[PDB]
């Protein structure tokens, strides 16, 4: 259930807030909404035992 | 009133200072419908 982001353009600014998802892309191929291919999920849950 | 946001489109967040006669008059909420209002 708990999520963290780890994936991200830029740098956090102290005290802001992001509750958006999307499918993130580092090549210049674009993943228009499919996460397939160099389309990483950006959110990823911790796995807590 | 003023509406600020980055690209709206319900994807970042946003902030709706607005103005009228009422006592109620600063309301901040998530809203993507406020495109061209008068």
């Amino acid at each position: 259930n708990y999520l963290y982001r780890l994936f991200r353009k830029s740098k956090l600014k102290p005290f802001e807030r992001d509750i958006s998802t999307e499918i993130y892309q580092a090549g210049n191929k674009p993943c228009n909404g499919v996460a397939g291919p160099n389309c990483y999920s950006p959110l990823q849950s911790y796995g807590f035992r | 009133g003023w509406i600020f946001g980055t690209t709206l489109d319900s994807k970042t967040q946003s902030l709706l200072i607005v103005n009228n006669a009422t006592n109620v008059v600063i309301k901040v909420c998530e809203f993507q419908f406020c495109n061209d209002p008068f």
